[PDB]
This record gives structure tokens, C-alpha cells and sequence, in this order.
């Protein structure tokens, strides 16, 4: 009779609520650099080669990539909220898009 | 019942406290300090008859609390005595011990308790998994019955052996009314005991244990619930592991699987099948399993094996029958090598010169046994000579002389044998 | 031991005679389970002759064990069964194991 | 490489906005958005610098195309 009772899981949002707090209060990148630089070195690489991309300039496009997807999410979320649902889906994406007339 | 709150006190070293092996287990966030600490929004909110600080209660928006996360005062802008400090300021239900019919000493409430109201903190000895696996073996050694550790988090755990509080004490409920969580105290974490509904005086407070056997046996369980799955632990175990030692379950061909098979079609269908202990072999068991030719070498070893170690009539017929199934030469010179010759004379002995069988089911032993014997390859007398078994065959045919059959096909085995000539062996210097 | 080289590569062994140093060898350690047809064995004998896991105080490997063997009756066993001279060869099978490739 | 950008950054980015739930369609929609506004931003900075004369693409072309399209950006020398 060696046994360990286990501390079970937590509920669904419980983590997710935590995690939201942590991550709305530190403002580290959450995009890795590597990934992020790659994807727009394969981007650039349609118009023109051999175009060097300094590091600073790579570093601004992420930081401007992560305020655009914040700054979107943050409307989505209005979008689930106001339909009585807490799940974003494609939809509210969309939506969200064309109102702000990004999408036509 | 009577309580016996002082006699189970004394059981053990009472602490207020968790006691640490060391600062750094049992640190919240793995131990990154979180300097930037939680500080829930709230504005406190003091009663001035009372002088009490209610901020942070059961209906306020308090996010700490929501997120199972205690306030810490001189951080939070609740201010100082909120009413999120449960743990820190020890605010514990009234609580009795009271001697149970099968369970021993049992936690029942003193006074009725609120949905989700915080009953008692879990104490007791944060330590590691090492010193968590010395501490099991020591206690397993000791024969005790109670279960005492926690998981706090992976690699840490909480024992309640020897030190802790009253909630060592509470028993495992199928249909739990209570059930423990795991809380954020400052850059701590706390085991909490709350409450799952709405529970009255005299009423016992049970949860359930989740056990984590780690390899031990099932413990029936005596909860009383209707909905009580019969022993503790989500695994089901019973004696679906093992019947005979893996040596020798491997050497009759069994398996993991065979060996469940057995017990899944008897056990669970009201029929007995004894704890797990290999001291008395169960014949029935070892009769129902089925036999495959031998090709490997490594289980010809483990056949050896179980040879050299059981004892049983039944295995040991079982295990030549597989060999008279087993025609690889390679695992026979293997056998030869592990001399089987050896393990074969006493075998025989065993059954044939000492005598716990009858006769004619001794004579179906001796006749399926001399088949293989006569079967298997053999080049030189320097096999048997390290088994001296015409001996033992002389013996036996000697001793039941009147079963002509085993004479004939000894007389016969023996003519095959002399044929052989002796492997040369140097002489060495004396 | 079962490995492509062999020990007796490195002495001044014959290959027709790579079998008789391995009975010699597998004889010397007090074998007995040992049957002439398998080489395995010899060569697993013959490698823990020549370079043992655990060999004793103040000796190298079991080398030393060579010297109790009797090797008239070898020879004399050798001449009977398979017509064949080698007592000499017995004794420079001797002298390469105990030490390989002496400077002669 | 926009299999690049993996489920839990993406799962981080949704929930530095206030999310809960996550859909388990929605990334290859994220994936698609963060490509169409790389891609103009990009194409921006790109032909910025070829006017230029230059071969390296530097930062304040990439500032500057941010602001053109009213992404003002501080703290890169604007
Ligand atoms: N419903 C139940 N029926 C039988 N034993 C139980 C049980 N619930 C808990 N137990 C036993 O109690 C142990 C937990 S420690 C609980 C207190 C201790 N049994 C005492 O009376 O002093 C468990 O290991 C289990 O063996
Ligand atoms: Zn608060
Ligand atoms: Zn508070
Ligand atoms: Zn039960």
C-alpha cells in the first residue's frame, strides 16, 4: 500500500485564465526569431534575390506581425463575445476583416 | 460514535505547517520567482463595526481567487487581511475524529459547510521522488495498510506519515463530497481540502484518492458507495499480471496476454483465483495454457530455468511437452549446452523415484519424457557424462520394473547411448 | 569474440591449425560443456584465455594455464585418431599465445 | 516555412488578446492573414529599397512603408 493519490487536472480556463494574465503582463516577442525570419526571407524571395534583410529590419516586421495579430484577436474576441459564444472560430475572423476593411 | 480527536492526535507529530526537505521544492512556478507577483485589483473593503477587511470574498471579482491563487499582504492592493488568506491565516472547519467500522479513524464535519468552502490544508513532509521511493520502501517493509503521499507536483511529493494535520485522516469516497486542489500561496503551493457541496454536521468528508498504485497490488475498496468501482485505484490490475514467475511463464510459452486471459475469463465471471504468489502452483492454470515449438535460444534458457527451479508435476509436463513440440536442433544443442540432461534426471526423480502421483499418470510422465530424449541429437558421452542420467534411468526402470513399455524404450535409449564414443579432454599437470 | 578478426591473426598461428589452438585453449580453462564441432564456443574460450574481463593478482591474462596442459597425449592423440605430426606445433602454438609475435 | 509559425506561438499571440478557446480551425486562417499583411509590407519595403539603389533592405524602409500604410511604428528611428 505504496500508492500516491494525485492531485487530478485543473478545469478547462483555469490555465487558460492564468496564462492570460502572464502573458498580458510581460511583453517578451512570442514569435520565434528563426521561423519569423526564414518565412520572410521566403516571402522576399518572389519579387528580387539577393536582398539582404538587416536585423533590425527583421525585427521590426515581427514586432509590427505581433501588434496587427494582438490588435486582431482582440477584435475576434469582441466578435465571439458579442455572439454569446467564448470560442473564436474562421468566421469571426472574417468578419472582423471586413468590417475593418482590410478584407474587401 | 465516539471522538477520538486526541487519540488520533497522538498517532503523530501535529504540524501547522508544511515542513520542506529543502527551499527549493515545492517553489511555485518551478521555482522562477515571479517577482512581478499577482496582485488582484480589489479595493478593500472594511466593515467598521467589525474592523474586518472583506475584500476578496466568495462573491467578489477577485481574480486571484478565481484563479486559485492566495493573496499576500504588502502586494496586493486588496490590502491586508482580505478574504482569500485562508490557507496563510489557517481558518480551518470544525472538524472530529470518529472511529469508522472498517476504516479506522475518519475526518466528519463538526458544523455545516457551505458549497465550495474551504475545509482543511493537506500537511505534511515536502520531498522528492527519492527520498519519497526510500520512504515507500521503508513503509511497504513495515507492512503498513494507510496510504500517505501526495502528489504536490511532478518529482514532489507530500508524505503524511509521521507528520501532517487531520486530513491524513479522510477517507476514500467513490461519490466524494469533498476533493483537494492545488493552490498558489506567494511563490508556494498549498494542497487544499474544499468542499464539494453542501455538507451537514456528522456527516463524514471524504475525496477521492485518484490512487497511483506505482506496481502495488489493488486495496478493496469499503466505501459503501453505490457507484464504488470495488478497489482503489484507476488501474485496472487484479491478478491480470502475473500467476507463475516470468521465467517461467515464458518458458511454457505464456505471456503477458496469456496470463490475463486466464484470469480475465475466470475472475471476473465469479470464479477464484488467489493473490499473487508463486509458493503453490495453480495446476489448472498450467493444464489450460497452450504450446508452441521452441526456436530461440534465450527461451530454451529460461526453459532451463524453470527446470532448475519448479517443482510442480504440471509445469514441469507441461514444459516437455512443449519440447516434444520443439524440433530446432540449434535450441536442443543449446539445451545441451545448459546440460538438460541435468535438469531432465532430476525431473524424472522428482516423480518417478519420489512419489507424490500414481502410478499410471507417473507412467504417461515417464513415456512422454523418453520421447524427446530419444529425439534429440547427440554426438558423445561427454553430454551425458555431465549428467550421469543412464543412472538415473536404471534407477527408474529398475524401480518400475513391471511397466515393460518404459523398460523396452529404456533398454532401447540406453543401446543408443553406448554407441557414442567420449570427447577427448587433455590431461592437465598434478 | 564472434567478430570478423581474430586473435590467432596476430600470432604465428597457421589458419589450418586456428581450431587447435582454440581446443587448446577452451581444454586449458577447465571447460567442460565444451564440444569440439562448436567453434563459437572456442573462440569465446580462447578470447577470454588470451584477454580475460577480471584476470587475477599481478597476471596479465590466463595465458599462464597453458603450461599444465599435457601435450605428449595431445600428440599422441592427435597421431592416433588423424595421422597427423604435430608436437612441435603444439609447442610454437604454446610459445605465440603466451606472448604473440615475440622478437625471435 | 509558414508551417513555421507552430500552434502554441500562434495558441500565445490569441491569448496575449484575451482569448479562452481556440478553435481548431482558426490557424490556418491566422497563418493566412499574417502571409497577406507580410506580403504587402514586405512588397512596400522591397521597392522602397530598389528606388534606393541599395541591395539591403535597412529599417527605415521598413518603418517607412509601415507608416505609409498607417502603421505608424516608434522605437526604430522614426
Ligand atoms: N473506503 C475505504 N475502505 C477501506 N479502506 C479505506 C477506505 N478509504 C481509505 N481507506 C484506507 O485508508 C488509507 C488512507 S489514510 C486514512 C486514515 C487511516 N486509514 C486511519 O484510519 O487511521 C488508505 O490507504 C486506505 O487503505
Ligand atoms: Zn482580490
Ligand atoms: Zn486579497
Ligand atoms: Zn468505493
Amino acid at each position: 500500500t505504496g500508492g500516491v493519490m494525485k492531485p487530478h487536472r485543473y478545469r478547462p480556463g483555469t490555465v487558460a485564465l492564468r496564462e492570460i494574465r502572464r502573458y498580458q503582463k510581460s511583453t517578451e516577442l512570442l514569435i520565434r526569431k528563426l521561423p519569423f525570419q526564414r518565412l520572410v526571407r521566403e516571402i522576399a524571395q518572389d519579387f528580387k534575390t539577393d536582398l539582404r534583410f538587416q536585423s533590425a529590419a527583421i525585427g521590426a516586421l515581427q514586432e509590427a506581425s505581433e501588434a496587427y495579430l494582438v490588435g486582431l484577436f482582440e477584435d475576434t474576441n469582441l466578435c465571439a463575445i458579442h455572439a454569446k459564444r467564448v470560442t473564436i472560430m474562421p468566421k469571426d475572423i472574417q468578419l472582423a476583416r471586413r468590417i475593418r476593411g482590410e478584407r474587401a | 460514535p465516539a471522538d477520538k480527536t486526541e487519540e488520533a492526535l497522538t498517532t503523530f507529530k501535529t504540524l501547522s505547517q508544511n515542513s520542506y526537505q529543502n527551499k527549493t521544492l515545492g517553489n511555485a512556478h518551478n521555482g522562477r520567482s515571479t517577482a512581478d507577483g499577482m496582485s488582484c485589483d480589489c479595493e478593500e473593503n472594511w466593515d467598521t463595526v467589525s474592523g474586518i477587511n472583506n475584500a476578496c470574498g466568495e462573491y467578489s471579482e477577485c481574480i486571484n481567487r478565481l484563479t486559485s491563487i492566495e493573496c499576500i499582504s504588502g502586494t496586493c492592493s486588496c490590502g491586508d487581511d482580505c478574504q482569500n488568506q485562508r490557507f496563510q491565516k489557517k481558518q480551518y472547519a470544525p472538524i472530529a475524529v470518529f472511529e469508522t467500522e472498517k476504516k479506522g479513524y475518519g475526518v466528519r464535519a463538526q458544523a455545516d459547510i457551505r458549497q465550495d468552502a474551504f475545509i482543511y490544508e493537506y500537511l505534511g513532509e515536502v520531498i522528492d521522488e527519492s527520498t519519497f521511493r526510500k520512504r515507500k520502501e521503508n513503509y511497504d517493509n513495515q507492512g503498513l495498510e494507510h496510504f500517505y503521499f501526495m502528489m504536490l507536483q511532478k518529482g514532489e511529493f507530500i508524505d503524511a506519515t509521521a507528520k501532517g494535520g487531520l486530513g491524513r485522516f479522510c477517507n476514500h469516497s467513490c461519490r466524494p463530497n469533498a476533493y483537494v486542489d492545488k493552490w498558489e500561496v506567494g511563490n508556494k503551493l498549498r494542497m487544499g481540502i474544499f468542499a464539494k457541496r453542501e455538507i451537514y454536521k456528522g456527516e463524514e468528508i471524504c475525496f477521492d484518492y485518484n490512487v497511483d498504485r506505482y506496481g502495488a497490488n489493488p486495496q478493496k475498496c469499503y466505501c459503501g458507495e453505490d457507484n464504488c468501482i470495488g478497489f482503489l485505484g484507476g488501474r485496472t490490475q487484479t491478478d491480470s499480471a502475473n500467476i507463475l514467475p516470468v521465467p517461467i511463464a515464458e518458458a511454457l510459452g505464456s505471456t503477458n496476454a496469456q496470463e490475463q486471459r486466464w484470469v480475465r475469463l475466470m475472475k471476473e465471471q465469479n470464479k477464484s483465483i488467489k493473490a499473487s504468489d508463486y509458493s503453490s502452483i495453480n495446476e489448472d492454470y498450467v493444464n489450460s495454457l497452450e504450446m508452441r515449438p521452441i526456436a530461440d535460444k534465450d527461451e530454451a534458457s529460461k526453459v532451463t530455468s524453470a527446470l532448475l527451479k519448479t517443482q510442480d508435476y504440471i509445469i514441469l509436463r507441461k514444459l516437455i511437452e512443449r519440447v516434444s513440440l520443439t524440433k530446432d536442433p540449434e535450441v536442443l544443442k543449446e539445451i545441451v549446452r545448459l546440460r538438460g540432461y541435468q535438469c531432465v534426471a532430476n525431473i524424472l526423480t522428482m516423480i518417478v523415484l519420489d512419489q507424490e502421483q500414481q502410478q499410471v499418470d507417473v507412467e504417461s510422465f515417464t513415456l512422454s519424457v523418453l520421447d524427446m530424449l530419444e529425439s534429440w541429437p547427440n554426438s558423445s558421452r561427454n553430454r551425458i557424462s555431465s549428467s550421469q542420467i543412464e543412472s538415473v534411468l536404471e534407477s527408474v526402470k529398475t524401480k518400475l520394473k513391471k511397466i515393460q513399455p518404459i523398460g523396452k524404450k529404456i533398454n532401447s535409449l540406453l543401446n543408443s547411448w553406448s554407441k557414442l564414443e567420449i570427447s577427448y579432454k587433455i590431461p592437465k599437470s598434478q | 569474440p564472434q567478430g570478423e578478426m581474430d586473435l590467432l591473426d596476430s600470432t604465428r598461428i597457421h589458419p589450418e591449425d586456428y581450431s587447435l589452438a582454440r581446443k587448446m585453449a577452451a581444454d586449458a580453462l577447465d571447460i567442460e560443456d565444451i564440444d569440439d564441432d562448436d567453434e563459437s564456443a572456442m573462440r569465446n574460450a580462447i578470447y577470454e584465455m588470451v584477454f580475460p574481463r577480471s584476470p587475477p593478482k599481478d597476471e596479465d591474462d590466463l595465458t599462464f594455464k597453458l603450461d599444465e596442459l599435457i601435450l605428449d597425449d595431445y600428440a599422441t592423440e592427435l597421431e592416433r585418431k588423424h595421422q597427423l605430426k604435430k608436437r612441435s606445433t603444439l609447442q610454437i602454438i604454446k610459445e605465440e599465445l603466451q606472448s604473440r609475435y615475440r622478437e625471435i | 516555412n509558414i508551417q513555421g509559425i507552430t500552434k502554441p506561438a500562434i495558441r500565445r499571440l490569441a491569448r496575449r488578446g484575451g482569448v479562452k478557446r481556440i478553435s481548431g480551425l482558426i490557424y490556418e486562417e491566422t497563418r493566412g492573414v499574417l502571409k497577406v499583411f507580410l506580403e504587402n509590407v514586405i512588397r512596400d519595403a522591397v521597392t522602397y529599397t530598389e528606388h534606393a539603389k541599395r541591395k539591403t533592405v535597412t529599417a527605415m524602409d521598413v518603418v517607412y512603408a509601415l507608416k505609409r500604410q498607417g502603421r505608424t511604428l516608434y522605437g526604430f528611428g522614426g
